[PDB]
C-alpha cells in the first residue's frame, strides 16, 4: 500500500509503575476470524503490523464488523486498556482557527494526508504493548498475534505524534518559503499564497513532493477541492466567509431536543448574523423535563424566534482580516441583559459579530455589563488577531468617568469613543454623600427566626413614626432588604436611611439597575423615584439610638 | 559542572498550566528571544511526549525598551517547595530591613551557566503560541537553571557565596540577601558611599561573567528604615453631627477588632433616642476623653502580633480614589503585620505598581511574597498586568469584590 514516513519516532512511555495491557481475547465467529486474517495479512504486507510470538505477554481485544447492507469488513481494536496505561501527551490544539482571523490569499489549496496515522512509525520500544491476537476457531489452538509498527487508530498518542511529525516535516519547507501560509489541522494542510496561479500550483507540487519524500501522500491537482471550502460549519470563499446554511424548522410541537438544537444553531449563526437573540428560547430550557417532552413556546419565545427568522432570511457574509489596519468593535444594548457587537476594519464590513449576555453576580447595572462585554471582546480579539480593537461604545465619557473613579474595583477599558446609538448606558440613581437636612431619618431593621423562618421588618423615624410588617418563609438577609423597602415606600422624595446590614448597603451602593431578586428590583424602582437618598451603616447591637429601638421592635417574638 | 538532582513533592506531577493568549507583538518578541536562547544551548525544542506546561510572557526590562521573557513558574515553585525551602533553603536576614538603604540588583544572568538536572528538564516546558491557532505552539524546555524558578538560586547558592566572599569580608556591615533572581544589598552608609559600594559589588559580579529612574513604584534605592505605621486616623472636628458620631462609632468598632482598649460606650451615650442625622451633638467631657484615649491607642503598635514563618502572608488592597490605594499584610485576619498606602495613568497600571511595591517590601521584611486579594475582575487583570509588570517574580493572587466600609476605615 502506502509509504511509512522515515521520520524519527517519538519515544513513548507507559504511566509510572504501570505495565502493559493483558486483556483476554474472546472467541470469535469463523466469519470474523477469516475477515481478520485477510485484513491482517494485507496490513502486514504493507508494513503496518508484524507477526510476533507467545513471547510477548501483552494483549488488547480485536473485533471485526461488517455493516448489514455491505460487503467490506473492518478490524476494530479496543485500545481502552492501553490508553489508560499510556502517558499523557501535550494537547493537540489550544483552539481552532476562526475564519475572521484569516488573511485573504490569491490562491488557497487544501491537502488532506491519506491514511495519516498509518504513515507514521511507532516507537520501537512501545510496539510490544499494541499486541493483539486473532483467535483460532473455537479457541482450540494458539491464535495469530500481531503488533503495530505505525500509529494505531484510537490510541491515545496518535493525534499528538502525528501533529509533531507533520510539524517537523514542514519545518524546512516553511524556512524556505516564508511567504506561504500553511495551517495545520488534524490530517489537513491549508496552503495559501499571493503568487500568480502558475507559480502557486508549482509550489503546491513542490510541497506535495516534499511531503512525499517524507512518506506522506496527498491529492494531486485533479483531486484537490475547489472553493468555497466547507470547513467545520463554515463556508470559506475567495473574499468572504460565512456559516453553512442554517435550517430553522417549522414545528407544531417543540421538544426540548428540538429547542436545544435550535439554540445551538442560533448561537452558531450569531458569529456573523448581527442581533441574533436566544434569551427567551434559553428560558424554556431552564426546566427539568428532557429529551422528547414538548415545551409550549411562550409569546416572548415566539417573538424572539420570529425576529431571528427575519435576521436569517437573506445570506450574510464576513470579510477576512487585513493586518495593516485597526480593528473597530461596536457594542449595542439590546435590552434585558443582552448585548450585541460587530467588529470591522472599514465601516461597515464586518469581519464578525457576536453577543454577550452573562449575568455576573446577583445584581448589576449596564455600566458593569458593558465593561464585561468589552473585556470578552478584548480577549476574543487577542486570540483571533493578536491585538485589541478600538471600541465605539454607547456610554458618554462623563458617565464612564463618574462610575470608575467612584467604584471600589479597578476597571480599565482600552481606547474607546462614545457613539450616540440609543439606548445609551447610564446610571439611574445615585446616593447622597451627605445626610439630607429637612429629610426624615429612618432607622430600619429586620429579624428572622432560623427555626421557624418567620420574620419582621420595620422602621422607626426621628419624626416619631414606626411600623413593623410580619414575614413568613424568610431569612435575615431578606428581612433587612424588606425593611429598607418599607422605609422607601413610606418616605417622601428625600430620605435618610440608617441600616446595620452591610449586605444591603453593599448591594445598593453599587447602583444596581437589575437583579435576580424581586425585592431588590422593588427597591431599585423606589430609588429611581426618589430625589435624594442618603444611606448609612451602623454596627448592630451597640445601643446606637434609633437602631436600638427598631431592633427591639423587629426582634419581638422572633429573636432574644 | 555536575547537575544537582531535583525531586518533586512525592505524589505531585509536573505543572500543566494553560498558556494565556499573547498579543502578536509579544509573540514576536518571544520567538526572537527563544531562537537566540536555543542557539546558546539554554533551551531545546521538545516533542509531544512532554505533557507539561508553564506559561510565558514578555515584559519590559527596567525603564528600558528591550523585551525580556518572564516565565510564570508559580505552579512548579509550589510543586518543588521541599527542594528550595526545606532542602536548600536560603535563610533570610532580619537586619536587612533595618538598613538605611537597600539596593536591588538583577543577577538572573548568573543561572544560565549552570546545567539543569536532566531528569528535571521536562518540568520546565513552555509554549510560544501562534495567532489564531495557525500553527502548533513552539515548545521548549530548559537545559540550564531557569530564571523565575525558586530552585535556581537554591542551587546557585554555593556559587553566589564564593562570588560574594571577598566583598562580604571587606564590608562586614553590609547585608546581602538573595531572593529569586535579585540581590538585596543594604548598608547604613551615606548614599554616595553606598552607591560606591554597589558599583564595587557590580565589578565583583562582572568578574564572574555577570554583566548586570527605572520604575515608578520604587526609586533607585529602597529605604526601609523610613517605612513606619499607617495609623487608623480619627477625624478632628469643632462640630459633630449625629451622622459624624455614627461614622466614628462604626470606625472605632472595627478598629477594636485589631487594637485592644478601644472603647465606644461614651460616644454611643450621645446617640440615645431616635435622632435626625444632621442634628449637632456637642461632645460631653467624658466622650472627649474616650476619643483622646482611642487616638493614643491607634498611634502605637499592636501588642501581641508576630510573624509566624510556618504561615502564608496575605495582602489586601483597597482603591481609595484619586490614585491612592491602601493595603494590609497579615497571616490571621485583623492581625496586621504591616499596613501602608501607595500613591500616584489608569487603575490597572496603578494596581500593578502597588502590588510590585508591596511584594518588594515583603521580600525585604520576611523573605516571602504575600498572596494578594485584588479588587478587580480576573479577566481584566489577566489581560493587562503584563503591560505594566516589571518584576522578575510573580506573587500568588486571587480576585475579590470586598466593599464597602473596610475602605472607609483605612482612609
Ligand atoms: N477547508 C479549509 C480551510 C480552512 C482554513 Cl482555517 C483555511 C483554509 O485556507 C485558507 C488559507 Br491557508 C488562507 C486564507 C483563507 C481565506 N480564504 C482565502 O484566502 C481564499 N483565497 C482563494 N483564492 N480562495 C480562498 Cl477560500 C483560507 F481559506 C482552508
Ligand atoms: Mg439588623
Ligand atoms: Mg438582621
Ligand atoms: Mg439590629
Amino acid at each position: 500500500n502506502s509509504p511509512i514516513s522515515p521520520i524519527e519516532t517519538v519515544p513513548v512511555k507507559l504511566k509510572p509503575g504501570m505495565d502493559g495491557p493483558k486483556v483476554k481475547q474472546w472467541p470469535l465467529t469463523e466469519e470474523k476470524i477469516k475477515a481478520l486474517v485477510e485484513i491482517c495479512t494485507e496490513m502486514e504486507k504493507e508494513g503496518k503490523i508484524s507477526k510476533i510470538g507467545p513471547e510477548n505477554p501483552y494483549n488488547t481485544p480485536v473485533f471485526a464488523i461488517k455493516k448489514k447492507d455491505s460487503t467490506k469488513w473492518r478490524k476494530l481494536v479496543d485500545f481502552r486498556e492501553l490508553n489508560k496505561r499510556t502517558q499523557d501527551f501535550w494537547e493537540v490544539q489550544l483552539g481552532i482557527p476562526h475564519p475572521a482571523g484569516l488573511k485573504k490569499k490569491k490562491s488557497v489549496t487544501v491537502l488532506d494526508v491519506g491514511d495519516a496515522y498509518f504513515s507514521v512509525p511507532l516507537d520501537e520500544d512501545f510496539r510490544k504493548y499494541t499486541a493483539f491476537t486473532i483467535p483460532s476457531i473455537n479457541n482450540e489452538t494458539p491464535g495469530i498475534r500481531y503488533q503495530y509498527n505505525v500509529l494505531p487508530q484510537g490510541w491515545k498518542g496518535s493525534p499528538a505524534i502525528f501533529q509533531s511529525s507533520m510539524t517537523k516535516i514542514l519545518e524546512p519547507f516553511r524556512k524556505q518559503n516564508p511567504d506561504i501560509v500553511i495551517y495545520q489541522y488534524m490530517d489537513d494542510l491549508y496552503v495559501g499564497s499571493d503568487l500568480e496561479i502558475g507559480q502557486h500550483r508549482t509550489k503546491i507540487e513542490e510541497l506535495r513532493q516534499h511531503l512525499l519524500r517524507w512518506g506522506l501522500t496527498t491529492p494531486d491537482k485533479k483531486h484537490q477541492k475547489e472553493p468555497p471550502f466547507l470547513w467545520m460549519g463554515y463556508e470559506l470563499h475567495p473574499d468572504k466567509w460565512t456559516v453553512q446554511p442554517i435550517v430553522l424548522p417549522e414545528k407544531d410541537s417543540w421538544t426540548v431536543n428540538d429547542i436545544q438544537k435550535l439554540v445551538g444553531k442560533l448561537n452558531w449563526a450569531s458569529q456573523i448574523y448581527p442581533g441574533i437573540k436566544v434569551r427567551q428560547l434559553c428560558k424554556l430550557l431552564r426546566g427539568t423535563k428532557a429529551l422528547t417532552e414538548v415545551i409550549p413556546l411562550t409569546e416572548e419565545a415566539e417573538l424572539e424566534l420570529a425576529e431571528n427568522r427575519e435576521i436569517l432570511k437573506e445570506p450574510v457574509h464576513g470579510v477576512y482580516y487585513d493586518p495593516s489596519k485597526d480593528l473597530i468593535a461596536e457594542i449595542q444594548k439590546q435590552g434585558q441583559g443582552q448585548w450585541t457587537y460587530q467588529i470591522y476594519q472599514e465601516p461597515f464590513k464586518n469581519l464578525k459579530t457576536g453577543k454577550y449576555a452573562r449575568m455576573r453576580g446577583a445584581h448589576t447595572n449596564d455600566v458593569k455589563q458593558l465593561t464585561e462585554a468589552v473585556q470578552k471582546i478584548t480577549t476574543e480579539s487577542i486570540v483571533i488577531w493578536g491585538k485589541t480593537p478600538k471600541f465605539k461604545l454607547p456610554i458618554q465619557k462623563e458617565t464612564w468617568e463618574t462610575w470608575w473613579t467612584e467604584y471600589w474595583q479597578a476597571t480599565w477599558i482600552p481606547e474607546w469613543e462614545f457613539v450616540n446609538t440609543p439606548p445609551l448606558v447610564k446610571l439611574w440613581y445615585q446616593l447622597e454623600k451627605e445626610p439630607i437636612v429637612g429629610a426624615e431619618t429612618f432607622y430600619v431593621d429586620g429579624a428572622a427566626n432560623r427555626e421557624t423562618k418567620l420574620g419582621k421588618a420595620g422602621y422607626v423615624t426621628n419624626r416619631g413614626r414606626q411600623k413593623v410588617v410580619t414575614l413568613t418563609d424568610t431569612t435575615n438577609q431578606k428581612t433587612e432588604l424588606q425593611a429598607i423597602y418599607l422605609a422607601l415606600q413610606d418616605s417622601g422624595l428625600e430620605v435618610n436611611i440608617v441600616t446595620d446590614s452591610q449586605y444591603a448597603l453593599g448591594i445598593i451602593q453599587a447602583q444596581p439597575d437589575q437583579s435576580e431578586s424581586e425585592l431588590v428590583n422593588q427597591i431599585i424602582e423606589q430609588l429611581i423615584k426618589k430625589e435624594k437618598v442618603y444611606l448609612a451603616w451602623v454596627p448592630a447591637h451597640k445601643g446606637i439610638g434609633g437602631n436600638e429601638q427598631v431592633d427591639k421592635l423587629v426582634s419581638a417574638g422572633i429573636r432574644k | 559542572i555536575e547537575t544537582v538532582p531535583v525531586k518533586l513533592k512525592p505524589g505531585m506531577d509536573g505543572p500543566k498550566v494553560k498558556q494565556w493568549p499573547l498579543t502578536e507583538e509579544k509573540i514576536k518578541a518571544l520567538v526572537e528571544i527563544c531562537t537566540e536562547m536555543e542557539k546558546e544551548g539554554k533551551i531545546s525544542k521538545i516533542g509531544p511526549e512532554n505533557p507539561y506546561n508553564t506559561p510565558v510572557f514578555a515584559i519590559k526590562k527596567k525603564d528600558s525598551t528591550k523585551w525580556r521573557k518572564l516565565v510564570d513558574f508559580r505552579e512548579l515553585n509550589k510543586r518543588t517547595q521541599d527542594f528550595w525551602e526545606v532542602q536548600l533553603g536560603i535563610p533570610h536576614p532580619a537586619g536587612l530591613k533595618k538598613k538605611k538603604s537597600v539596593t536591588v540588583l538583577d543577577v538572573g544572568d548568573a543561572y544560565f551557566s549552570v546545567p539543569l538536572d536532566e531528569d528535571f528538564r521536562k518540568y520546565t516546558a513552555f509554549t510560544i503560541p501562534s495567532i489564531n491557532n495557525e500553527t502548533p505552539g513552539i515548545r521548549y524546555q530548559y537545559n540550564v537553571l531557569p530564571q523565575g524558578w525558586k530552585g535556581s538560586p537554591a542551587i546557585f547558592q554555593s556559587s553566589m557565596t564564593k562570588i560574594l566572599e571577598p566583598f562580604r569580608k571587606q564590608n562586614p556591615d553590609i547585608v546581602i540577601y538573595q531572593y529569586m533572581d535579585d540581590l538585596y544589598v543594604g548598608s547604613d552608609l551615606e548614599i554616595g558611599q553606598h552607591r560606591t559600594k554597589i558599583e564595587e559589588l557590580r565589578q565583583h559580579l562582572l568578574r564572574w561573567g555577570l554583566t548586570t529612574p527605572p520604575f515608578l513604584w520604587m526609586g533607585y534605592e529602597l529605604h526601609p528604615d523610613k517605612w513606619t505605621v499607617q495609623p487608623i486616623v480619627l477625624p478632628e472636628k469643632d462640630s459633630w453631627t449625629v451622622n459624624d458620631i455614627q461614622k466614628l462609632v462604626g470606625k472605632l468598632n472595627w478598629a477594636s477588632q485589631i487594637y485592644p482598649g478601644i472603647k465606644v460606650r461614651q460616644l454611643c451615650k450621645l446617640l440615645r433616642g431616635t435622632k435626625a442625622l444632621t442634628e449637632v451633638i456637642p461632645l460631653t467631657e467624658e466622650a472627649e476623653l474616650e476619643l483622646a484615649e482611642n487616638r493614643e491607642i491607634l498611634k502605637e503598635p499592636v501588642h501581641g502580633v508576630y510573624y509566624d514563618p510556618s504561615k502564608d502572608l496575605i495582602a489586601e488592597i483597597q482603591k481609595q480614589g484619586q490614585g491612592q490605594w491602601t493595603y494590609q499584610i497579615y497571616q490571621e485576619p485583623f492581625k496586621n503585620l504591616k499596613t501602608g498606602k501607595y500613591a500616584r495613568t489608569n487603575d490597572v497600571k496603578q494596581l500593578t505598581e502597588a502590588v510590585q511595591k508591596i511584594t518588594t517590601e515583603s521580600i525585604v521584611i520576611w523573605g516571602k511574597t504575600p498572596k494578594f486579594k485584588l479588587p478587580i475582575q480576573k479577566e481584566t487583570w489577566e489581560t493587562w498586568w503584563t503591560e505594566y509588570w516589571q518584576a522578575t517574580w510573580i506573587p500568588e493572587w486571587e480576585f475579590v469584590n470586598t466593599p464597602p466600609l473596610v475602605k472607609l476605615w483605612y482612609q
